[PDB]
RNA sequence: CCAGCAUUCAGUUGGGCACUCUAAGGUGACUGCCGGUGACAAACCGGAGGAAGGUGGGGAUGACGUCAAAUCAUCAUGCCCCUUAUGACCUGGGCUACACACGUGCUACAAUGGACAGAACAAAGGGCAGCGAAACCGCGAGGUUAAGCCAAUCCCACAAAUCUGUUCUCAGUUCGGAUCGCAGUCUGCAACUCGACUGCGUGAAGCUGGAAUCGCUAGUAAUCGCGGAUCAGCAUGCCGCG
């Protein structure tokens, strides 16, 4: 069993990562750590004024970080429980 | 048997003292069969041979990532450090030759506008 | 290009072949700089435009490997 | 030429090279973004009022 | 010498034979494959049954002058048929596709 | 503002020294070491065997040959171009001395350096040498200009 | 060249954004999709004073929380003025859109909503003297520590154009810590096209 | 990720959370503390501890205003002007012209080099009509089919300089690689003007460049490759990485 979350933010990430975890502890299923991952990250780059200047540019940076999820055991009562999971839609939780 | 880590210039060394007699196995290669220019062979034997260690400790190096001399680089900080682990007594005179700090001099970004991340490209007038 | 045969236009193709079945004829404004030159085009006089002008021109046994845009001087110098 | 230059690019073109870049917010060529679809100024006043959901300043 | 002019006496083999004019460096290299000579001694010093299994090779290649002709047939081919391409080797400017307002020093 | 100082790295494989290193710093091209030390420890070999010495003193002996005494500073008043004797600084010794070698020997010309550093120490050990008027040439800008200090 | 908007240095470190979803395969497409709805909210219920939009992409849901400070203007009946919106949207999008409203306190605080109110004033014809400092006494007594007005161009006359400050108490665009409200507002006029730059520095965190 | 534990062509099979690494939260550096200084103040000088010492290196951040500096061609735009045309559509041309100067970039003028062979070493980024392994065939650029990969799993990607041999011997040459001919490959409706890259040939200019100028305080100077935006296609360009 295989659940990764991937998101942008740490404050919500974080506060999301044990309503997985706590919630399919509680019918046992032997769940693994939240494991980290490196992020997948990107660079745009785009000048700053409109018309001249190329050497003065404006750089922006976009950041998706991600935690990993693991279980073991299959314990059907968990996988009702991760159906009706409940998250701000900025996780998109996949299992 | 003692145990250290070695980071010098974006590369990993993990440097482990058994009780030997001073031959450096590096990932089941040698020194000459795997760094040349017997410069750094000297270099890298530097916190071997202040403190009395000539020929008493082998070593297994676990060189990752990174280039040549900053790979070697990375094992003359963790040669100290393992060594660290044996007696705590002659850190002082290792602190006082270096050897211990992990250079911070990592390559610095390139800026945009400018080359080579402190050169200005051209000028006219 | 390499194998996939010298490149032709339709219209190109179309009309040559009316040309060719009966009889050599009037000359032929082209737009088609782009296509190459069969050896069925030989002695056929056409016109290809030069970005302002159809210019005539002739196709003989020697001009035979190449493309129409050989013979399209755009840009005219002194 | 602009509103043509719009529905020239969301009509149908006679080849499929014909196909080009615009943002459809300011609509103009010479960097449209391929993963915004969105333009080289339009990407920057629209990042400073909380949109665009990843991208932040930069600094490593 | 084969070529009817010479290779210097005291270069090796393979590149004593890449003056000769339409014979470069790789060329040199398929010869002395069907010759088998080594590729280094002094050409000073071989023999003629080695040597003359380096003629007929050359022999057989458009070498001296039939190389000399027909780049300087297709020159007054594409010229004298119009051909744009031949207005560019004509006037003393550039061929293969470039600009005009920079150097191009190699013709004019 | 005031005084900076820059380190500098102690032991050599070969004629353990600390200036030998600092030469090894001198004439590398572009960033290459051992490109240099390939020269290096291939020309000692012939320093040691073309004349039957230790090559250390070979070495140190050429460079109190090259060494110098005074630099020349400068002074403009109009268009006077004045002159300024200057006392060499024990660090200027041994930096301005690796100038004068390796300059000089790469600019001489024969097949390899390996050659051209090795005559030239020769010629400045036994002193009758190109590089070594450019130590008395000084001299004698030196020994004109004395009046002034 | 001059100062950096400061909404933007700050988004993500303390304030958070506004579109917020996740990217699979269509991130140029959501956003073109939110991209008219926020084009159109602000068209219709400009009248409305509607500040900012937030917008969920929700599973085959579109979440929009709506910052006002009136209700009453905006859900009207209560279930009148929303179900209008909501069907407009849905033929917009296509897909399903969950409209929630909430109203802002303290309306003299919120910098798009504080700079919307000046373009109102400047477009009924009153000048910039009694425009910004009625503007201020407004923020300041509401509670602010410190406001910044600004309006640059024409100022009705012919030519010359210009900035005029006027501003009171403290703005700290360097202190990284801020939560600094900071929005612009164009105005129509008649001599050409005033612009205007207001925010107003509410207080640091600890 | 592999130390210990065997199995392995191989971290592969097990097995393991040590170590590496990944990324969240703390922790730490403050002139805090020791000495000397000046006033005793701020602060300066030295020493200690310490991974790190005097705002640790760097980023982002650019006060009031200056130049009526730049953009009506990003957009919005008051005012003016146009309208069976200054608007819209198509083909094709041109933006790539070239007697000649100028900035701005690479490749070079060689022996610290050239050629061949062997050996070993990175960081960061990218991939769904997208990457394409292996495989076979082409001298090759590649073709062919195609595993695997929506990705720390698979692929781009075998890094180059380096090191060690071999050969080369100081000359416009075994340096140069333009210019140019022929033969090819890809993408695409289409490579003529006007693409890139091989394959063969051809092999000039140049042998450190006049007055004058330009960059740089330590991983910088120079040097060597690689990734990406941009794109069907195209980089000596610019970002970014070791």
């Amino acid at each position: 069993i295989r659940i990764r979350l991937k998101a942008y933010d740490h404050r919500i990430l974080d506060q999301s990562a044990e309503k997985i975890v706590e919630t399919a502890k509680r019918s046992g299923a032997s769940v693994s750590g939240p494991i980290p991952l490196p992020t997948e990250k990107s660079v745009y780059t785009i000048l700053r004024a409109v018309h001249k200047y190329k050497d003065s540019r404006e750089q922006f940076e976009m950041r998706t970080h991600k935690r990993l999820i693991d279980i073991v055991n299959p314990t059907p009562q968990t996988v009702d429980a991760l159906m009706r999971l409940d998250l701000p839609s900025g996780v998109d939780i996949e299992i | 048997q003692y145990y250290g880590t070695g980071r010098r210039k974006s590369s990993v060394a993990r440097v482990r003292l058994v009780p030997g007699e001073g031959r450096i196995v590096v990932n089941n290669r040698e020194i000459s069969e795997h760094i040349p220019s017997a410069a750094l062979i000297e270099d890298i034997k530097q916190p071997l041979t202040l403190t009395e260690t000539a020929g008493t400790y082998d070593v297994l190096v676990n060189v990752h990532g990174g280039g040549l001399s900053g790979q070697a680089g990375a094992i003359r900080h963790g040669i100290a450090r393992a060594l660290l682990e044996a007696d705590p007594e002659y850190r002082t005179t290792l602190k006082r030759a270096g050897l211990l700090t992990r250079d911070a001099r990592m390559k610095e970004r390139k800026k945009y506008g400018l080359k080579g991340a402190r050169r200005a490209p051209q000028f006219s007038k | 290009s390499l194998k996939k045969g010298p490149f032709v236009d339709g219209h190109l193709m179309t009309k040559i072949e009316k040309l060719n079945e009966t009889d050599k004829k009037q000359v032929v404004k082209t737009w088609s700089r782009r296509s190459t030159i069969f050896p069925q085009f030989i002695g056929h006089t056409i016109a290809v435009y030069d970005g302002r002008k159809h210019v005539p021109v002739f196709i003989s046994e020697d001009m035979v490997g190449h493309k129409l845009g050989e013979f399209a001087p755009t840009r005219t110098y002194k | 030429a602009k509103k043509s230059m719009i529905a020239k690019q969301q009509r149908t073109p006679k080849f499929k090279v014909q196909e080009y870049t615009r943002c459809e917010r300011c609509g103009r060529p010479h960097s449209v973004i391929r993963k915004f679809k969105l333009c080289r100024i339009c990407f920057r006043e629209l990042a400073y009022k909380g949109q665009i959901p990843g991208v932040k300043k930069a600094s490593w | 010498r084969i070529a009817g002019v010479d290779i210097p006496r005291d270069k090796r083999v393979v590149i004593s034979l890449t003056y000769i004019f339409g014979i470069g460096r790789t060329t040199a290299q398929q010869v002395l494959k069907e010759a088998g000579v080594s590729e280094d001694t002094r050409v000073r010093d071989l023999t003629e049954e080695e040597l003359g299994k380096i003629r007929d090779i050359i022999d057989k290649l458009k070498v001296e002058g039939d190389l000399r002709r027909e780049v300087s047939l297709n020159i007054k081919r594409l010229i004298e048929i119009g051909s744009y391409r031949g207005i560019r080797h004509r006037r003393g400017l550039p061929v293969r596709g470039q600009n005009s307002k920079n150097n191009a020093r190699t013709r004019k | 503002k005031g005084p900076v100082a820059k380190r500098d790295v102690l032991p050599d494989p070969i004629y353990n020294s600390k200036l030998v290193s600092r030469l090894i710093n001198k004439m590398m091209i572009d960033g290459k070491k051992g490109k240099s030390q390939t020269i290096l420890y291939k020309s000692f070999d012939i320093i040691k065997e073309r004349t039957g010495n230790d090559a250390m003193e070979v070495f140190e002996q050429a460079l109190k040959n090259i060494m110098p005494v005074l630099e020349v500073k400068a002074r403009r008043v109009g268009g006077a171009n004045y002159q300024v004797p200057v006392e060499v600084r024990p660090e200027r010794r041994t930096t301005l001395g690796l100038r004068w070698l390796v300059n000089y020997a790469r600019l001489r010309g024969e097949k390899t350096m390996e050659e051209r550093l090795a005559n030239e120490i020769l010629d400045a050990a036994n002193n009758t040498g190109a590089a070594v008027k450019k130590r008395e040439d000084t001299h004698k800008m030196a020994e004109a200009n004395k009046a002034f200090a | 060249g001059q100062k950096v908007n400061p909404v933007g240095l700050r988004i993500g470190v303390i304030r958070d954004w506004e579109s917020k979803w996740y990217a699979g395969k269509d991130y140029a497409d959501f956003l073109h999709e939110d991209l008219k709805i926020r084009e159109y909210i602000s068209k219709r219920l400009s009248d409305a004073s509607v500040s900012k939009v937030e917008i969920e992409r929700a599973a085959n849901r579109v979440n929009i929380t709506i910052h006002t400070a009136k209700p009453g203007m905006v859900i009207g009946k209560g279930g009148s003025e929303v179900e209008a919106l909501r069907k407009a949207l849905n033929s917009l999008t296509g897909k399903r859109v969950h409209i929630n409203i909430l109203e802002i306190k303290r309306a003299d605080l919120d910098a798009q909503l504080v700079a919307d109110n000046i373009a109102r004033q400047l477009e009924n014809r009153v000048s910039f003297r009694r425009a910004q400092k009625q503007q201020i006494q407004r923020t300041m007594r509401a509670g602010a520590q410190g406001v910044k007005t600004m309006v640059s161009g024409r100022l009705g006359g012919a030519d010359i154009a210009r900035s005029e400050y006027y501003s009171e108490g403290t703005v700290p665009l360097h202190t990284l810590r801020a939560d600094i409200d900071y929005a612009t507002s164009e105005a129509d006029t008649t001599y050409g096209k005033l612009g205007v730059k207001v925010w107003i520095y509410r207080g640091e965190v600890l």
